[PDB]
This record gives C-alpha cells, structure tokens and sequence, in this order.
DNA sequence: TCATGAATGACTATGCACGT
DNA sequence: TCATGAATGACTATGCACGT
C-alpha cells in the first residue's frame, strides 16, 4: 500500500513527508503556528509531516455534525489521516500509521488534547484501538552547562535529579542564563524540537490505548458532553484525587 | 514507548483544565474581586511606575512588562483585558486610567495597542497601598525568576463594587457592580458588629445595600431578585433603561432613549429595533434616529405614528428589545482556593476579614522594621557616649575588620550595630547631628509602643479599617447612577 | 477657511516626505551603517539592560521600549526589525542574539512577539561601547521626554560589514556584507596611511577588501563587478551558489545544491525549478527532491535524466533561475545628512574619522572625570594630614554648613571637596583606607597624565583605534564564506 | 437630496443630512483616528470614511488596478461622482471633503496621494473648492486650573505657554503638554474640538490655478520617471522652507 | 442563536527604486 | 511581475456556562 504526498488535494497548512509508505510514515498533529513552524523545520522530511493546528479544536461531543465537518481544522485532519468518519471509516486508507499529537505541556494543551481525543475517538475510532494514536510529551527544562553539552528535563524532578547528579560530577551553570524554561512549544526551536520530541531515537510518546470502551463512551459523554451539571459533580468528585491516580 | 489508557488521559487532563481554569482564570478572588490576569496587569503597571502622579506610558509597555515578568500569554488578549479595566462602561470604577481611543459601548472597536496610553487611576493606587510592606503573600512568578502577589491589598471592596463575570468549567460568576458608598455602610456595620451572627449580618447589609449600581445608570425594577442573589447568592434583577417621551410642533411624538441596561450594545439595541420594524412586529414606530453624540450622550429618538399610543410602544420595546432585560446574578467567587457561591453578608465579611489581615500584617512589618532601626540607633547613641574613643578605636586599627571587631568588644553592641558606626559618616558628628540621632530613637520608641498597643487591641485594628476606608469613600465615593423603583 | 494652491501643497508635502524617508527611514549612516529602527531598537535594549550578561529577555519588552520611548511606530513593523537583525542569513555579522522561532531562510514565517526572547549580541556590545563616556551626540526623543543617540560609537565597520539595503524617494541603497577581518586591515592601513590621498587609498583598501562576504557563502565570479562598486559605488557582482554532482549505482547523475547566492528564498528557488519543469522549459531533469534538514542543511538533490548532460543542466540552472543571480551595487549612504554614493575608500575613511572622533571624545570625558575625582581627592588627603582638627571642628558646629564653612577655612577648600569630607564615611579613617585615598591620588595624576598625552598626540589616537579594534577581530572576527573565483 | 445609509462602502459612516450642499466628508487617516472621529463628529452633517494603509498611486498603476483597489472604490462610490469622461457633479453627496492626516511625514505623504487621486479623476471636485484639509493640532496645553488649549505648530505653544504663565496659570512637568504624533492618539472629544467643531476647525480650501502647472508637477513627483523626480527633489528641497517666505 | 471574556496569529494591500 | 525592508491593524473561529 502507497499513497502520493502532495508536492507543488490536501490541507494547505499540511507539510507532507516524502516517504509513500504509511507504515514508515508519521503525522505531527501540532499545537500553534510556531510550533508548527519550528517541527516543520527540525523534523525527518523523509518519514515526518506536520499539521499545525490553529486555536482550540471544536467540541463534536456538543457541536453537531454538519457543524462540525465545516469546521476547516476538523477537516484538515479529516483530509490529512485520509480516512472516511463513522461508517464509512476504512483504515485501508490511512496515510499515516503513527498519529502524534504535540501539545504545549500546559493546561491549554491539555485541553486540545482532550479534544482531539474525542474528535478521533468519536469520528475514528479504529485508529485508537490499533494503536495509531501517540502523545508526545513535550521539555520542560534545559539545562544549559557552561562546558558540557545541554541536557533536557521532563519534569520538576528530572530536572532536579539532572542538576545535582551535573554539579556532583564537577559540571557548572550561570545563574543567570542557567535552566531555560519552556512554556509551550512555540518557545523551542527546530533543534530543539527535533533533540526532544522528533527524534525517534529519543522522543517520549505515549501510546494511547483503549481498554473498556463502554467506560470510555461514558467518561466522554460526562466531560464533553452537552450536560453541565453531571461534568461539574464529576470534577468536584474527582479533582481531588487526581495526584492519587497512579500511586 | 510507555501504554496509557484513554480514560486515565481524559480524566487527568480535563480535570487540570477545568481546575485552573475555574481557580486561575476565569472566576475572581472574593478578596480582591480580580482574575489573575488583572491581578498581573495592575501589578505590572504599579511596579512600573505608571502611577497617577506621573503622564500616562504607552501601553505597549504595560502589556509587554505583564507578559514578560507575570502573566505567560499573549500580548493581543493580555490588551483586551486591560482596555476593559479603562471603559467607563464596563467597569463601575475604572482601575485603569486610559488615554486615547479605547472604543464605545457600541460596535465602534477600541483603538490598537500603539495609539494608545494608560496608566493606573487613584482607586487603584488603593487596590496596590502598602503592597511593599508584607500585606499580602507572594509567590515566585512563572519562571521564578521574580515575585508577584497572590492577592492584593484592596483597600476597598473591589468585587462587590466592579463585580465581575467568567465563564469557566462546570461553572461560571456574574456579579453584579455596586455603589461604593453603600458597600462601605455595610463594611462600617460588619466592623462595629463584628460578633454579630450570620442572620443579623446579612439583615443589616441588605438593609445598607439597596442593590446593584450599575456604570451604565438606567433602571432596576422590582426587589425580589436583588433579595434572592443576596440571600441565596442568585438571583434575577430585572434592569430597564431611561425613556422621556416628547412632543413635536405639528404634535407627532417621538420616544427618547437616553440609558440602557447594563452590557447593551447600543448598535446592536438599534440595528434590532431596526429589523423588528423591518419584518414589522413593532408597528407604532414612524421613524428610527441615533442623535448621539460625544456631548449629549446617549439620544436614540424613536418616533411613532399618530395612531399609536407612547406606553404601549415602549412596552412593546420592554418585551421585545433589551430595553427591558435581566441581569442573571451568580455570586460565585473563589474562596481559599475553592470556588463557592455566597450570601452578601458572605461577601462582605470575607473581605473585612481580608482587611484586618492587611493592617495586622502592615502592623507587624512596620513594627518589625521600627525594632531594627530601633536597634541600629541604640548602637549609634553608644558610640556617641564614647566617641572619644570611637574615633581613636577606628584610627588605630590597621583595617576595618579590625576596627569592627573592636567596636563589638569596646561598646558591648552586635555586628550590625557595630557596621552602622563604620558606616557613620562625618556629618552626623556635629552638635545638632548628634542630638538628632538621640531624639529619632526616643521618636521611635513612641513607635514602637504604639504599634504593639495596635496589634494588642483588635478594637483599634477595626478602627483603623474603618477610618482608613472612610478617606477612600470620601475622596472616591459618588452618587448612585442606577436607580431603584417597584412593580 | 484660508486657500492653498494645489501646487504649494503638493510640492511642500511630498518632498518632506521624502526628505525625512531619504534622511531619517531607509537609507544607513555612513558611521554606523544603521537606519534609525535599528539604532533605537539597539540602544533600546541596551538601556534596558537586555546585554549578554543577562538571560534574554521576552522580544516584546524590547519593542515596547522602542516604542514608548524612541521609535514613535507600530509594534508589528518594529518587531520585524528586530528579527531580521537576528537572522544569521540575513545579518553577516547578528546584532540580536534571538532565542525561539526566528524563521528560515525559506517561506517559513518567524514565530509571533509571544514565543521569542532577544537580547543584544557581544558584536552589537561593540556598537554601543562606551556610547555613556559622551562618545557621540544625543538629541531629545520624539516628545522630549528622554534623550537618544544620534549614531552609535560601531567600533567596528558595520556599514561595510552587515551591509544595508533600502528603498527611499527619487533613490536607493545597496551595500552588500564584508568579512570583518579584510575590512580590518583596510581600516588598518588607513590609520597607518593616513595622509595617502584617495588615489592611493582606493587602490590599497581594495588590495585588502577582496570583495563582499556574504552569510549565505556562495560563489563570486568574476572581478568586475566587485571592482566598479569600489571605484565607481555602483557595480553588478555575479553570485553562484554550491553545486555538487554525485552519481549513483544505478547510473543517474543527480546535481546537489548545498548553497545558494545572496537573499534567495529556498522555498522560491525549488518551486521556480519545479514549475519550469512543469511547462518544460529545464529539460534533463527527471526528478526534484528536498533532502534538507536542520542537521545536513540545505541540499537539494536535482536527478537528471541518462541522456542529460550535467554541465548542461547546471548551465540551463544558472541561466533560468537564481541559482546563479547578480547583486546590484549601489553604494548610498547618508553622509553629515546628506545622501551621497561613496567609492571604497571614501567608506572607510568616513568610518575612520568617525572612530577617532570618538576616541576623542572618550578620552575628553575620561579626562574632565579625572580632574574631578582628583580634585575631591586632594581634598580628603588634606583632610587626612590634619585629620586631628577636621574632627574638632565638625563637632562644635551648631549645623553641617557651621561645619564645612570651616573645613574652608582650616585647609583651604572648595565647597565640593568639603562636602566630600563631610560625607566621608568612618569605615575610610582605617588605616589601610587612609593609604588607599593616597595611593588613589596619586593613581588618578598617573591616568591624568596619559589621558593628557592621547589628546596631545594623534599617533596615540590612531594607535587606540588599531589595538581596540584589533582585539575585537580577534574575538568575534570569523572565516570568509564567500568564496572568490575567476571567469 | 441623495439617500444615507441607515449600495455604499461597508466602512462609511453616513451622516444622518440628506442635502448635500450641508454635507461633509471626513476622509480620515486610520481606523483609529476614523474609529473616535465616528463618535467625536456631528452626525447630522458629517460623515466618516476611514482609509487603510497608503493609497495606491493612480499616477504609476494602470487603470484597470486602480478600480481593484479597494480605498479607491470606497472613495469614488462614497462621493457618488463618476470618474474622467463619466464624471458628473451633480450626484456629488458632499459638497466638503475634508482629508484628515496625522501632521507626521506619512500624513503627508497619504495627502498627495489623494490630491493625486482627486485631480487625475475627479479634477472638478478641486476646481470647485469642494476638497479641503483639515490640520490636526500638534499640542495640549493641559493647565492645572484652566480649560486645555490646543496648539497646531511650535511657536503657537510656545505663544499660549508663555501668555499662560503671564496671566498666571501653570502646569505640571510631568503631564504638561500632551504633544499628538497622529490623529489615532487623540479620542473623540478631542478631535471635534480641534479638526470637526464647525465653529473651531482650521481648515485649508484647495485651489487650483494653473492646471498645466499642476499637471506637469503632479507626472514629475508622481510618475514613473525616478530620474526627474531625483533632479527636482534635490532641485527644490533646499527652498521648501521658503515658498511662502 | 447571540451576548459575555479569558484562553488558543496568519493573511490581506499599498509607497518607494532597481534589477530581473 | 517579484523580491527586497521599514512605513501606513481589522477580521477570522473555536471552549466554556447561562439566559433570553
Ligand atoms: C490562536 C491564534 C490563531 O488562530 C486564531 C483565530 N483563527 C482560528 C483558526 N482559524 C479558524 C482562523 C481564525 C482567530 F479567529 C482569532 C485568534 C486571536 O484572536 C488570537 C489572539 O491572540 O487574540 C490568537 N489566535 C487566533
Ligand atoms: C495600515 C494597517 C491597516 O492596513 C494593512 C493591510 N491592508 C489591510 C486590507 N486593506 C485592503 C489594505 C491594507 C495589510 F495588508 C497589512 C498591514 C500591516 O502589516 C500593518 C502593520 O503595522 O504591520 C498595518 N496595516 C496593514
Ligand atoms: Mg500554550
Ligand atoms: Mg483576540
Ligand atoms: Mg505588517
Ligand atoms: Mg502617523
């Protein structure tokens, strides 16, 4: 199976990779203009295309279809995965078997990540359930050493562990320019991008899997769904426990 | 590559959304009645000297100086949020004092952020008093590289008077803006009461608190719903506008609109009358006007046939145009972190609650700082009694290591101290200059005894809140704009 | 209501408009090589403190302090300016150090305000070195509140070494980049052949300064063109870029294009290409492929056709696209406010006057400072040779003007150097503190002496402009990428 | 009598005056300056057209991308006139058409692009006094007591300070005297007071004398030929200061 | 279906001179 | 016709909850 990749009927915000082989193939489903400007720039043209998403997606849990399918970044996607929605859904036709969604790591992408989601879960699920559908897990740190090469942190511990293990083997930071901190991916540039989220020989994703999928159909419905007041008892429900989800 | 469920990302991911969205954007701190976008923005502008007393800055710097220190978000809505804060319109009082276009209450667009300036007005200078004097926690910013409040000062009731609206998460605030001569009855009564109940409280604040004083005047009808949102924390206000009808020489009538509700669109309000005449479901109606302008305000003209009657032309408005339209009031605030909906006397507590904070910590600051200076002056007058050998103690030694250590054991006097004679200099040895030094620790000692007698008597703290805020009211205060009538 | 003819108007109107574009918009300083944004931008962040010392700041606070303070304009345009100076295919030599998405040399757009930082490059430090020791002239800013530079110390070319293009009413700019280390050493031999005339200048400057140095490496063939922008200020220099032909097992030649000339849009370039082929105006090609990355980049891999000739196609590239494109000279700059097309020579003569002007300068201010410290100095030594009496008589003084009236009197003093004891500090009357204001007199006559010597000698002069500027070369100076060939 | 709206350019805000012969047209510099210009005018009598961005030299352009332009199509269907050959007074809906500039070089520069505009396709517009300027003020006199006054060049501020502190009023240094880089710093109160109040404004009728004179100074700084344009620049630029001298 | 307001920027058109 | 580079910003679409 091989499908051709536009090259001066496909999103124009769309930078399609080289590669015709879906299976060797990727989409970057990105967070923002810039962001979206910097992967296109550090990415593997080869195997690597980048669709920048422009604000937050549309709600297909409250919005209605025909809504929906007007929505022109619903449509980029639709057209860019090459994949029908619903019933005439047809994997066969997928032009990319990994689907990477890049996100900001805060709150704001997050949110776009529920609703892209509930978008593919919703108008295509299949690519959920065989595991096409990836989370890229974005820097939060960089340490930048005076004399080694600079090392990047996912989180607030990671970061700690990194400094003192650096200082404890005789490396050294300015305490000025020191640990950069990113705040969405729109701050990064192509190296950088590519050293964290775009190599595949270092990037983080997660695989999103799909176990029970009558709980799913609920827990979709409760927070996306069009009913205020079961989302609002359900957030005062188990707001409070979210740190404790994996202990 | 790790496995994650989908209903384990949903779950975490949506509920971080909604929590910070409900407690860090959207909904107001009961405290000071602002979002953290305001919060930063004030706090921008305060520490960057775009005071009352000096001319208005670009407002480009205020934004930049918010967006490159406080608030990590985008220059363009970061603008949005402060041109709001400068319309007489929007905001009851206004805590940014801008100069320029900053648009109309109709469609007209307020102007880009490089054709205009802005600075903060006096109440904001009381929203932002004694911020520097540890009235208030701060917290390291976003990249922690400097400080910012968590909440500030607030020397007046900030909420109840502007009120505030957000749409957040599974909830949202609408709280209705206030006259501040009326709140600050309420804050006088809750201080001289303050062992008084919850049931006399909200008694006795409703009583001082007539209802909401709207920016845009116009009419509140009924007391029903004033009385829910104060009792139940919702409630519906019904709101109307200003109608005065006139007579013409050949004898037409003609109605004139010179105030709308509050958050009317005044172009929107026309263009709907204009398409309701159009279809025609306001028939009466001859003729449509906007006589408008800078000078006489507010002026929508609306003549009607000779075969119409004034009043059930104007009802027929009431019904079916937002003349006539409520104000749904949802007193939700965040309150320690959480947000809750909460009765008037609630509201009102919460924030003399906040104010006594205030003066109780500025009391201890002050009197924290009296203490060292108290101290430092101890050890000068020390040095003076011997200054004799002070000075031939410092000649004599070969560095000023030596010459402090000295110091410690010549006078009996700490490091500190001992650092202050160092950095004595020359002119404070003269006659007058040495009596001055003896005089501003005796002037501080006066100080000292008074500010510990202030935070030993919650009676004057309250006095204090109250007199304090009494200024603001009386410098600040104005007449009620929105007027209350009955059925 | 006054009458103005149509003629008056328009004659008056546009040539002010096009006065203040030729002179204050689009065309360089001779001395600096800056328009106004770039030196109001620069001195901006240079003021704000926004230096290599410091972490970059957000890119928005630059443009807001440009703004509010010197460059009377919109935001979206000043920001523009701004990120170009940081491009490193745009800039030969950057004067912002730009952290995030600051574009590509392809139709990759840069990132907005929000997502960048910026601060001033060590080379940009050398444009504003010492610009506080009164180096250059300052005027008031647009509305007379704060005072900016009319031109930068740039103690380095930087008109001849970044370059400048700019488009102006009735004329034009278009002075290509240089290497830093050739420009050097014409400017080397000017100070060392200062009194050769043009004749012989022209001929040396050019000897050394073997043509322009462009960021984006390349080719230049011929030596014509270079040779009449020199001597003429107005010349067509041929560019290439970088063509590599490699050949593969199965047969297939393939051209790989690793550079391209000046200013040529990668993006343009490959769709120029591809669409000749489309209609069929390059035949031979069969295939074209974008193998360019952040790591390898660029590379453009052309596959011919078996019974194509490389050399053919390579000549087929140059003719009918920009792989081969000429850079059209033209030598205009603003000489003492006025437009002028400058030959080679008198480019770095005009920059060396103004280095030694100053240096000049420098060593003036230096000098009025010195006498000034010295003078406060000799004061305090005669404070110290009779300090047994300086403290008896401060003591006895009902005031401080009781007290230095006196120390007038005791030691003969000015009122400057009194109150310079007055605000002596005790910490100074230690011993090695007493030999340090000593040792600091005599320091200061020692500096005083020098810096007398540089103004009495202009040998010095130059030598101060050779060595500082030699020592800049040698830390930011860098290999050319312009490589030279013949026809 | 011609119909206001209540078939016209989306941005024109119509004044509420059905006469042309009372009607003016403020043709203004700006969205922001057009924006508070729309709210400081006096809507029975004065309408808003605001023009975004330069305006296309007609001079230069051919006419077919003339007529694309979308500020060139606002103005000739906002004055009702035809243009050239197809011109006709009659169905001219303002009888004054203020050009309203900042006082910066850009306004001045958007100026002659309009007079341009104005004299190669509505030239009948200007014979007949019907084009005017309006000059912004360039200072505010803000007192500490007193009413604000309004300076439109150096020396009248320097006038209106020096009478001021004569007759004993005074000012902070620190606000002082707002001084306006362009109309879109100003609000509506102030611009009415300055360049829209009837009773207040200065305004400037232009005239044309010798059409052949003009006609061959407007293709000289206008037209295509960068050569004369040269010549005449550093020709005449050096005596600019002294052509009403 | 529209308003609220604090969040997630590219595109659009001209002046100006010069060379293709 | 297009690129250059400083000059002169409005419009476009979603989330979110609630009331007409
Ligand atoms: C998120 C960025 C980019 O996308 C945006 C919009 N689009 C959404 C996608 N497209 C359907 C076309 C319209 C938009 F209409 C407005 C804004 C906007 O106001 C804005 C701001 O900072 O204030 C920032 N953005 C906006
Ligand atoms: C003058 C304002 C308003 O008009 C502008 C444009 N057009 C909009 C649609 N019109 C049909 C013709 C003009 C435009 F394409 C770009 C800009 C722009 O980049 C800009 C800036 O400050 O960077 C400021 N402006 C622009
Ligand atoms: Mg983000
Ligand atoms: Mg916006
Ligand atoms: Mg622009
Ligand atoms: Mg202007």
């Amino acid at each position: 199976n091989a499908l051709v990749r536009r090259k001066s009927g496909l999103p124009g915000k769309l930078a399609d990779c080289r590669s015709t082989d879906p299976r060797k193939s990727e989409l970057y489903v990105v967070e923002g203009d810039s962001a979206g400007g910097s992967a296109k720039s550090g990415r593997d043209s080869m195997f690597q295309a980048i669709l920048p998403l422009r604000g937050k997606i549309i709600n297909v849990e409250k919005a209605r279809i025909d809504r929906v399918l007007k929505n022109t970044e619903v449509q980029a996607i639709i057209t860019a995965l090459g994949t029908g929605i619903h019933d005439e859904f047809d994997i066969g036709k997928l032009r990319y078997h990994k689907i990477v969604l890049m996100a900001d790591a805060d709150v704001d992408g997050q949110h776009i990540s529920t609703l892209l989601l509930t978008l593919l879960f919703r108008f295509m699920r299949p690519l959920i359930e065989n595991g096409h559908v990836f989370l890229a897990q974005p820097p939060l740190y960089k340490l930048k050493w005076q004399r080694s090469d600079p090392e990047f942190a996912y989180s607030d511990r990671e970061r700690d562990g990194l400094l003192e293990a650096g200082l404890k083997a005789g490396k050294k930071i300015n305490k000025e320019d020191g640990i950069q901190r990113y705040k969405g991916l729109g701050e990064m540039d192509a190296k950088e991008l590519w050293e964290t989220t775009m190599d595949p020989s270092v990037r983080v994703l997660r695989q999103v899997t799909l176990d029970d999928a009558a709980a799913a159909d609920e827990l979709f419905s409760i927070l996306m769904g069009e009913d205020v007041d079961a989302r609002r008892s359900f957030i005062t429900r188990n707001a409070k426990d979210v740190r404790f989800l994996d202990v | 590559i790790e496995p994650v469920d989908i209903e384990q990302e949903m779950q975490r991911s949506y509920i971080d959304y909604a929590m910070s969205v409900i407690v860090g954007r959207a909904l107001p701190e009961v405290r000071d009645g602002l979002k953290p976008v305001h919060r930063r923005v004030l706090y921008a502008m305060f520490d960057s000297g775009f005071r009352p007393d000096r001319s208005h800055a670009k407002s480009a710097r205020s934004v930049a100086e918010t967006m490159g220190n406080y608030h990590p978000h985008g220059d363009s809505s970061i603008y949005d949020s402060l041109v709001r804060m400068a319309q007489p319109w929007s905001l009851r009082y206004p805590l940014v004092d801008g100069q320029g276009n900053f648009g109309s209450p109709g469609n007209d667009p307020p102007a880009a952020m490089r054709y205009t300036e802005a600075r903060l007005t006096p109440l904001a200078m009381e929203m932002l008093r004694e911020i520097d004097e540890e009235t208030v926690d701060f917290i390291p910013n976003y990249d922690g590289r400097v400080q910012e409040p968590t909440v500030l000062p607030s020397r007046f009731p900030n909420l109840l008077a502007n009120g505030s609206g957000g749409i957040a998460v599974g909830m949202a605030t609408n709280i209705p803006p206030h006259n501040l001569r009326e709140l600050a009855d309420a804050v006088f009564w809750a201080l001289e009461n303050h062992d008084a109940d919850e049931e006399e409280t909200l008694a006795a604040v409703m009583g001082r608190v007539k209802g909401p004083d709207f920016p845009t005047a116009g009419l509140i009808v009924g007391s029903q719903g004033t009385a829910d949102a104060y009792k139940t924390g919702r409630g519906s206000i019904r709101m109307r506008g200003v109608v005065e009808v006139e007579e013409d020489s050949r004898g037409r009538t003609s109605l004139v609109i010179t105030e709308l509700p509050y958050q009317v669109n005044h172009d929107n309000f026309i263009t709907s009358i204009a398409e309701q005449v159009r279809d025609g479901k306001l028939a009466g109606i001859s003729n449509i006007e906007d006589q408008s302008s800078d000078r006489v305000g507010l002026r929508i003209v609306i003549e009607i046939k000779r075969d119409a009657v004034a009043k059930v032309v104007i009802n027929n408005l009431y019904k079916h145009t937002q003349l006539q339209t409520s104000f749904g009031a949802n007193m939700l605030a965040i309150v320690d972190g959480v947000p809750r909906t909460l009765r008037l006397d609630q509201l009102i507590r919460y924030y003399v609650d906040h104010q006594l904070d205030v003066i109780v910590r500025r009391t201890t600051y002050r009197l924290r700082k009296a203490n060292e200076r108290a101290h430092i002056l101890r050890g000068l007058v020390k040095a003076l009694d011997a200054l004799d050998e002070v000075i031939a103690l410092i000649r004599a030694s070969e560095t000023v290591d030596i010459a402090r250590a000295g110091l410690i054991e010549l006078l009996d006097i700490d490091e500190i101290q001992a650092q202050a004679i160092l950095d004595m200099q020359l002119r404070r040895l003269a006659a007058l200059e040495r009596q001055r030094i003896i005089d501003d620790l005796a002037k501080i000692e006066a100080e000292i005894a008074d500010l510990e007698d202030i935070l030993a008597k919650p009676e004057r703290q309250r006095g204090i809140v109250r007199d304090e805020l009494a200024e603001i009211v009386d410098r600040h205060g104005d007449d009620r704009r929105t007027r209350i009538i009955a059925i």
